[PDB]
């Protein structure tokens, strides 16, 4: 996935476009919006991702929710540096072997998109 | 006091699992 394409909704391939469509739905979650509104200062997305899996579990609902909060911060971002930081931290989270190996073993991004 | 990343993550795990159960 090109996370810059995803968060900008720009020059998306079909898979990224479908994940983008799912993201959008997710960004309407009341609990997600409330969580976002409670922390307007942009946090470290890589750390958030690693904290989510700190119980030893991962699933596609968690992944979609992490992308969703990332999109919310990206939409409200106040500088290009903030957008670069979001994109790079998402890229770094999903490029960790522990996460990339889970995705590859659980249907790949195509399985996320086929939901 | 607590890192925001820890507070946010706790909530997102809970929401993510509920989304996983209902829709995934």
């Amino acid at each position: 996935i090109n996370f810059s394409a995803l968060l900008r909704g720009e020059r998306m391939c079909p898979l990224t476009r479908e994940i983008h469509s799912q993201m959008l739905i997710v960004t309407k979650s009341y609990s997600l919006v409330e969580t976002f509104r409670a922390f307007p200062r942009l946090p470290n997305i890589l750390e958030i991702g690693n904290n989510i899996v700190s119980d030893g579990n991962l699933n596609w609902g968690r992944i979609l929710i992490l992308l969703g909060i990332s999109q919310l911060y990206f939409t409200k971002s106040e500088s290009e540096s903030e957008r670069t930081q979001i994109t790079e931290q998402l890229e770094r989270f999903f490029r960790q072997d522990a996460i990339s190996n889970w995705i590859a073993s659980n249907g790949g991004w195509v399985t996320c998109a086929s939901l | 006091a607590l890192p925001p990343e820890m507070v946010v993550a706790r909530e997102l795990r809970r929401i993510g699992d509920e989304f996983n159960r209902l829709y995934c």
